[PDB]
C-alpha cells in the first residue's frame, strides 16, 4: 500500500565548536523507522571526523516523525539510510 | 523496445540523469528537489531507456513516467520492495563566520568587540597588506600605518624601532607577542626580532594602553598575534629571489593530528639572506616555530608554542655624522653603501628561545579563565667598529670606537585573566580581573674601546686593533606584578570603558665589575575611563582618559637610576562604518605628556630623563573598498611634540626623528576579466616631512616621498594550479636620503630600491 | 538584549539570511532544502536578532529557535501559506559534429542507425572554413570533388562518387527538388547565410527524393524561425574588393508564443580574381511559424534573390594552362569575353510552405509544398582552342538567352509509427508531384579571336546564328512506402518507390516537338547491426531512377539514367564520446549517363559507367577546445559501356585520391582567452584532362587558415571578429578540366576579415 | 493542533513543443488544501509565456495528495500559494 512519509524531520544543528574552527564533514547512519512512526536502532557507519557531529544528528532525529510504511493491510517497519553533510558558507 | 549501449560515470543523479537524457534523445523533466542527495554511480551497458533510466534510479524511491513518445517524468514510486531504503541526503549549513581591513580586535579590550565601539584609536596591518606591502621586518610593515614613523635607524634591520606619536626616544621595547610582553631587555643588546613570516596580524594601540598591557609606554604599543593551528590540513612553501643578495625559502604546514579533530599543529620554517646595502655586512637568519593545540573537554583547550630562532649576522646598525650627508664635508658625501666598521671584527649573532603554553578554559555561562606563559632564553654576541664624528688630525677621517658584548638573557611572563559576562537590567557587562607577572635577567659581558680612524669615502679596511678601556659586567633583574580590573558596560547606544591597575615594580643591577648594586623598587595606580556614542548612522564620536606606567632600569652618567616614564592623555575620536559597507574611517584628537621619558645619545653607555615631553595632533586613517577589484589605504599624521620640562637648555625645543608631518596612501586592483584573470597591479607612496636632526634644533632633514609598486599574478588560472608569483620594489624611485638623525653625529640613510620577486604553493 | 540597525538588500533567503547572520554575530544552522524556493524580502533596520529573523521568516513557514551562544535553527510553525517555489527542469535535447538526421530516413533518426553513407556539414563548419558556396563547404567532406570548373561561383556544381556528369541538378532545399532546369542555364543557386545544415547523402536516394541521381543527392536545410528575440548583424570586406552585410532578426510574435518569424538578408559582392568580371547578390528570406491547434503548424517562406551580375564561369586550353603554348601560359586572371558583350543576371523568386499535423501517438500528416519562379539573362562570349590562323589569339564564340521558368513540387507523407511485440516500425507513404515549364530563347553566334597573353578588348561584334528558341515542360508524379523496422541491436530499412514521369520540348523556332513518358519501380534493402562496441556495421542494396530532359546530336531525347549501389559500411561511436568515424565501401552502376562538352548544344547519352571506392570520414572533439575533421576517399572510375571510343577509360575530373584534414583550437582560459586558431590542408589526387587518358592534370594541395577572437572578453558583448584565408599559400593551379580545350583554374588565395554583433 | 503535510507533491511534466523550441516560463497559482486532503479552486495568478505551462500544472496538483490542515482538533481547509518554474538544462 505506501511507504514512509515524513511528517517532523528537523535538521540539525552545527557544532558550537565546528563552525569556529570552520570542520565540515559528514555522517552517514542507519536506522528503523518503527511501526509506532518514531526513528530507532540508530547505528552509525561514516563520521568525519569522527564521532563529532553524531550527537546532534541523534539529537535531531529524535524529534523525527513519519507515517510508517504499509505493507498491504499490517502497518511495518522500515530499515533506513540517510547521509548528512556539515558544511560552511560563503 | 530495443537497446543501445551507453556509458555513463558516475556523479550527483541529476548530472547523471542529463548525460543520459541526452544519450537516448528522451526528454526527461525533473527538479533538484527530487534529484537532490541522490549519488547516481552511472550506466555502463546496453539498455533499453526505461530499462536505463529503472537502473539508474535504482537506490533511490524515484520513478520515470514515460507518457508516449519522448517526455518522461520523476514521480516517486511506490515502493520497491528490496530491502533498505536510500533517504535523499541533506546539507546542513552554518551561516555567518575582504583584505585589508579588519573590523575587530581581541587585543585592544582583551575580549573581542568591535573597533567601532572599541574608545581608543586602534590600526591593523593584515597579513595580506604585509605581502603586498612586501614588509620585510616589522618596523616595516607599519610604514603605511598612521601615528608610527618607521626611519628611526634608516634601513637598519637589527631591530624594530617604532616611534608612536612622535615619541621616537625608549621607541625599542614597544612590541608585545600573543599579548605578553616580548621579555628582551632595552637595557642592554638583548632586544628580541619577531619575523612576519610567523605572523596572522599587527593591531596598533596608540596612546596609553598600560591598564590592559603592564610595563607599556604612553605613546601605546604594537601587538603581533602568530598563526595559530588550523583543523583542515593547509601546506605551503616560499621562495623569494631578489637583490641585494636577498634569498628566502620557507614552509607554512599546519593541520589536524587525530581523526577526532581534537587537535592540531603548526610547523612553520624561514631561512633568509641579504647582503644589505652597505659594504661587506651580511643579513642571516633561520627559525623554525612549531604550534600545537589539544582540547581538554568540551570545556578546554590547551595550546604549545616554541619559537626558536638564530641571526648568525646582524645586518647593520650604524650611523654617519650630519655633516656629510645632510652637508657637503670638505666637498663630496658618504654614500648609503659606506660601511663604517670592520669585517673580520664586526658581528652581531643573536639566539631567540622561546616556549609557552595558552590555557583558555570556559567555567560556566558567565565565566572564564585564560592564561598566557611565555619562557625566554636569549644570546646576543656583539662586535662593533664605529664611526663618530670627524678625525682631529686627518681631515677627510672619520674617528671611530668599539663596542663588545656577550650577554645571556633569561626571563619569564605569565598573565592570568578571570572574565564575567552577566547583565543589569539595561547594562551589558564584560567584566575583566587579571593579576600578571615577569622575572627577567640579563647577565651582560660589555667590553669597549678605540679603533683606527678610517676614510669616510676610499676606505681602506684591516685595522681591527682596538686599545681598549676596562670590561664593565652587570647582571640586571627586573621583577613586575599587576592586579588589573575592566569593566566595558553596554546601554542602549553608549559604550562605556573604565579600566584601574595597580602595577608594582622592582629593578636591581649588580655592577660586577664594581661589585655596587642599585636594587630600587616602585608602585603606581594607573586608569582608564572611555564614553563611546554609536548613532545607527555607522557613526560613533568618544572621549577618552588614559594612563600610563612603565617602570625603566637604566642608569646616569653617574649611575643614579632612572626613574619609570608616566603619561596621561586626553583623546577625542570619531569612527564612522556604513551599515554592510568595507570601509573604515577614523578622525583622531590628541594630547599625551610623558614625564621622564627615558633618552639616550649612541656614543654613552647612560640614559637620562627628561623633565616632560609633550604631543598633541591629529590622526585620519581611512581604508576603502571602492570597487570589487580596488582596494585602498591612505592616512594623514599632523604630529606637534615639544619638551615642556627640560634642565639641558632645549626646553621648548622640538625633539629629533620626529616628523610633523606625514602622510601615505596605497592602492592594489586585481582583475577577473577573461585577457587578465589574477593579475593585480597595486602601489603607494609614502611621505615623511621634515625631522630635525638635533636636540638643539640647529640642522633640520629634508622631507622625502617614496614610491612603491607591486605585480602578482595567480599562475593556478594560467593551468599550474595553487602557484602564484610576484614582483614588488619598495622605494621604486631609488631615492638617496637621509631619513632620520639621533644627534649631530649619527644620520641614517633610507633603504635604496629593494626588489623582490617572489613564488607561492598553497593547499 | 537590545538591538541593532540593519541594511540589508533582497534576494534568495538563503543570501539574506547570510548577511543577517555574518551582520548580527550569530551562527543560523539550516539547509538548503529548507529556505530553497523562498527568495525575498530584505532589512530595514532596528531589530533585536530574535525579531529580525521573526521578521525575515515571516512571510515563510520557518521560524528559527534555540540559543545560549547565537546557536539558531530553522523549523516550522502554525490565512495563506507560501509553499516552496520549484524549478522543473527539461533534461534532453555539438560542433563541427551532427550524430542526428532528419534527411536520410525522412524520420529523425541517429546516423550510428541509418544503413546509407551520410554526412552533415554544420553552421559552424561552414562559418569556420569561409565556405562562401555550397560547392565549397563541402571541400572537406568526403566522396564529394569541387573544383569542377574551378573558381566559377555561378553554379554549384557536386560530384559525388567520381560521377562528374549531370553534376548541377543534385540539391534540394527542405527535402524538395530546387527545380531549375538544368537542361537551360536557369538553374538555382542557394546562399550560405541562409543555412543551417547541408546533408550529404551518398549513393541512390530516389526512393525519398525524385529525380535524385544515383551518385547522391545534397541537401539543404532552411534555417526556421526560434522562439526568443535573436538579432544578428554581420559584415565583411576581403581581398578580390569582397563587401558582404547581412542580418538575421527572428523571434515570436505573440504574448502566447505561437508565432514566430524569421527575417534573413543580405547584399554582397566580388570582383573575383578574373579581369573585368562581378558577382553581385540581394536576397531576402522571411519565415512566418503559427501554430494553428495544438498540433497542426503551418510555416510560410520566401526566397527572393537577384543575381544582376554572374561572375566568371568560363574555360581555356590545356593548351597553355597544363602546357606551354609557345613559350607562355594563359593568365589565372583572364577574360576570354567582352566586357560590352557579358551579361548573367538571375532572378529566383521562391515562395512555399510547410505544413504538419499531428494524428494519433501514431499517424502524423506532413507537407511540403515550394513555387518557383525565374528569370535569367545571358550574354557571354567564350573561349573555344586557338586560333587556327592568328597563333596566339583563342577563337571564340556566344551564347546569350531571355529565360523564364516556373515550377511546382510538393510532398504529402502519411507516417504511422507503431510496434509487432518484437520489433518497432516506423512506416512512411508518400505522394509527390512536381511540374516545370521552362520557355527560352537562345541565340549562339562566333566572336572575334583575343590574344590570349596581352587582350585587347573591345569587338563585341557577334555574327548571329539562327535562333533556337523552346519551350520544355516536364512533370512527375511518384508514390513511395518505407518502413524502419528495429529488433534488439539490428535495424533493417525498407523502401519503394513508382515513378512516372513526362518531358517535352516543343522547338518554337523549327517546329518539332519531342514528347516522352517513362515509368519505373524503385527500392532499397539495407540491414544494420549495433554491437555494444559503439560499432554499427551494415550492407544495402539501393536504386536510382533519374529521367532526364536533354537531346542528342541525332536529334532524338535521352532516356532516363538508372543506378545500382552494393555497399558494405562501418560506423562507430564508442558509446557517448563525442567522435564519429564510418568507413564505407560501394560499388554504383549508373546506366544512361548523359554528358555535355561545353561546346556543343547537345547531350550524349552514356550505356554504363562503373564506379568502386572507399571513404574513411573523421570528425573527433578531442577536447573542451580542439575540434578535429578529417577524410579520405579513394575512386575507381570506369566507362564499361560508351562508344566514344573510350571504353575501359576513366572520367576525367575524377580524382582517385583525396584527402582533407581541418583543425581548430579555441583558447577558453589565461592570457589568450576567446582566440581561435584554425586550419586546414585540403588534397586532390591527379585527374585526366581527357577521356581518352591522354594528359595529366596535376594534383594539388591547399591550405586553409583562420584567427578569431571574441570581442567579449575586452569588454564589448556579443561581438566577435574573425580573419579567413582560403588558399593561403596563394596556389596557381589547373582545378580540373571537362575536356582539353576547357581546363579551369582554382580560386587564389581569398582573404576576408569579418565582423559580428549578436543576441 | 497541525498542518499540511504533504504525501504525493509529484511536479508538473515539461510540455512537448515549448521544450522543442527551449521556451522557458513560470505559473503563480492560488489553491486549496482542503479537508479532503486533495487540492482544489486552482486559481493561476501569473502565468508567462501566457497559457503555455497551466494546462500541465493543474494536471499535476491534481493527482497530489496531503494530510490536511488540523486546528483544534478539527480537520480544515487551507489555502496556499505556489511558484513554479520552468527551465531547460545547459
Amino acid at each position: 500500500d505506501s511507504d514512509i512519509k515524513p511528517l517532523r524531520m528537523d535538521p540539525p544543528v552545527y557544532p558550537r565548536m565546528a563552525q569556529a574552527r570552520g570542520i565540515e564533514g559528514r555522517v552517514k547512519v542507519l536506522f528503523t523507522i518503527t511501526s509506532d512512526g518514531r526513528i530507532d536502532d540508530i547505528q552509525v557507519l561514516e563520521s568525519v571526523p569522527s564521532r563529532m557531529f553524531d550527537r546532534e544528528v541523534r539529537q535531531a532525529m529524535a524529534k523525527w516523525r513519519f507515517e510508517p510504511r504499509v505493507s498491504g493491510g499490517k502497518i511495518v517497519a522500515r530499515q533506513a539510510t540517510k547521509m548528512f553533510f556539515f558544511k560552511i558558507e560563503k | 523496445e530495443q537497446a543501445r549501449p551507453y556509458a555513463i560515470p558516475a556523479g550527483q543523479l541529476g548530472d547523471v540523469l542529463n548525460r543520459f537524457a541526452r544519450e537516448a534523445g528522451i526528454t526527461l523533466s525533473a527538479t533538484p528537489a527530487q534529484t537532490g542527495g541522490y549519488s547516481s554511480q552511472g550506466l555502463r551497458g546496453s539498455f533499453t531507456v526505461q530499462q536505463g533510466l529503472a537502473r539508474l534510479l535504482a537506490d533511490t524511491p524515484l520513478e520515470a513516467e514515460d507518457q508516449g513518445d519522448g517526455s518522461f517524468v520523476l514521480r516517486e514510486a511506490p515502493a520497491k520492495d528490496g530491502d533498505v531504503l536510500n533517504m535523499q541526503a541533506v546539507e546542513v549549513f552554518a551561516l555567518g563566520n575582504d583584505g585589508y581591513l579588519a573590523t575587530h580586535s581581541q587585543i585592544a579590550t582583551k575580549t573581542s568587540k568591535p573597533l567601532l565601539e572599541t574608545s581608543q584609536t586602534v590600526s591593523v596591518i593584515t597579513r595580506e597588506q604585509i605581502d603586498d606591502t612586501a614588509s620585510k621586518t616589522v618596523q616595516q610593515a607599519m610604514r603605511y600605518t598612521p601615528g608610527i614613523f618607521t626611519g628611526q635607524v634608516g634601513a637598519s634591520n637589527r631591530y624594530d624601532y617604532v616611534v608612536m606619536r612622535g615619541f621616537a626616544d625608549n621607541s625599542v621595547d614597544n612590541i608585545y607577542l600573543d599579548g605578553l610582553k616580548a621579555m628582551g631587555d632595552s637595557g642592554t643588546f638583548s632586544s628580541m626580532q619577531v619575523d612576519p613570516y610567523f605572523l596572522e596580524r599587527i593591531d596598533v594601540l596608540k596612546g596609553p594602553s598600560s591598564v590592559l598591557y603592564g610595563r607599556s609606554l604612553p605613546g601605546g604599543l604594537v601587538a603581533l598575534t602568530s598563526k595559530k593551528p588550523l583543523y583542515e590540513d593547509y601546506r605551503q612553501i616560499t621562495g623569494s629571489i631578489g637583490n641585494m643578495g636577498q634569498k628566502e625559502m620557507g614552509f607554512d604546514f599546519s593541520g589536524p593530528l587525530d581523526e577526532e579533530k581534537r587537535i592540531a599543529y603548526r610547523l612553520i620554517g624561514l631561512g633568509k639572506g641579504s647582503d644589505t646595502q652597505f659594504d661587506h655586512v651580511k643579513e642571516e637568519r633561520y627559525a623554525i616555530a612549531p604550534t600545537l593545540a589539544i582540547d581538554f573537554s568540551d570545556d578546554t583547550t590547551l595550546t604549545l608554542q616554541g619559537y626558536l630562532q638564530h641571526d648568525p649576522n646582524g645586518g647593520y646598525h650604524g650611523g654617519v655624522p650630519a655633516d656629510g650627508t645632510l652637508s657637503h664635508h670638505n666637498g663630496r658625501h658618504i654614500s648609503r653603501e659606506f660601511f663604517d666598521g670592520e669585517p673580520s671584527k664586526d658581528d652581531f649573532d643573536r639566539t631567540q628561545r622561546m616556549f609557552g603554553y595558552q590555557l583558555e578554559h570556559r567555567i560556566d555561562d558567565v565565566w572564564s579563565a585564560r592564561q598566557n606563559f611565555r619562557y625566554l632564553d636569549s644570546d646576543v654576541d656583539l662586535s662593533q667598529v664605529y664611526a663618530y664624528g670627524w678625525s682631529a688630525s686627518e681631515p677627510n677621517k672619520l674617528n671611530r670606537y668599539f663596542s663588545g658584548a656577550r650577554e645571556h638573557l633569561q626571563a619569564y611572563i605569565v598573565d592570568n585573566m578571570l572574565q564575567a559576562e552577566f547583565a543589569t537590567g539595561a547594562a551589558r557587562h564584560t567584566l575583566l580581573t587579571g593579576l600578571d607577572y615577569q622575572r627577567r635577567r640579563t647577565v651582560v659581558d660589555w667590553r669597549s674601546g678605540s679603533a683606527s680612524a678610517l676614510d669616510a669615502f676610499n676606505p681602506v679596511y684591516g685595522d681591527d686593533a682596538i686599545s681598549y678601556f676596562p670590561d664593565d659586567n652587570h647582571t640586571r633583574r627586573l621583577e613586575q606584578t599587576g592586579v588589573y580590573l575592566q569593566d566595558l558596560i553596554d546601554i542602549d547606544q553608549w559604550r562605556f570603558s573604565l579600566g584601574l591597575r595597580q602595577d608594582w615594580v622592582s629593578v636591581t643591577d649588580k655592577n660586577r665589575s664594581t661589585g655596587s648594586k642599585a636594587d630600587d623598587d616602585w608602585e603606581k595606580f594607573t586608569g582608564r575611563i572611555g564614553a563611546l556614542y554609536l548613532f545607527d548612522n555607522g557613526l560613533a564620536p568618544y572621549v577618552s582618559y588614559s594612563e600610563s606606567f612603565n617602570p625603566n632600569a637604566y642608569s646616569d652618567a653617574s649611575g643614579t637610576p632612572l626613574a619609570p616614564t608616566e603619561g596621561k592623555q586626553w583623546e577625542l575620536g570619531l569612527k564612522f562604518q556604513a551599515p554592510g559597507s568595507n570601509s573604515f574611517y577614523t578622525a583622531s584628537l590628541f594630547h599625551i605628556t610623558q614625564e621622564n621619558v627615558a633618552s639616550k645619545e649612541p656614543q654613552d653607555n647612560f640614559y637620562t630623563s627628561v623633565g616632560e615631553v609633550r604631543s598633541q595632533g591629529l590622526e585620519l586613517e581611512a581604508h576603502t573598498q571602492l570597487s570589487d577589484n580596488l582596494k585602498l589605504l591612505g592616512s594623514y599624521t599632523y604630529t606637534d611634540i615639544t619638551y615642556t620640562k627640560s634642565l639641558d637648555g632645549n626646553q621648548g625645543h622640538t625633539p629629533n626623528q620626529a616628523p610633523k608631518h606625514m602622510a601615505s596612501l596605497w592602492a592594489d586592483y586585481a582583475f577577473d576579466a577573461g585577457p587578465l584573470s589574477g593579475l593585480s597591479i597595486g602601489g603607494g607612496a609614502r611621505y615623511v616631512g621634515e625631522t630635525w636632526a638635533d636636540k638643539e634644533n640647529t640642522l633640520r632633514v629634508p622631507d622625502y616621498t617614496l614610491v612603491d609598486a607591486r605585480i602578482g599574478y595567480d599562475l593556478g588560472k594560467l593551468g599550474l594550479k595553487g602557484l602564484d608569483v610576484s614582483l614588488n620594489a619598495n622605494n621604486l624611485l631609488d631615492k638617496d636620503y637621509v631619513a632620520s638623525c639621533y644627534s649631530l653625529d649619527f644620520c641614517y640613510f633610507g633603504e635604496k630600491r629593494n626588489v623582490t620577486a617572489t613564488v607561492n604553493y598553497q593547499f
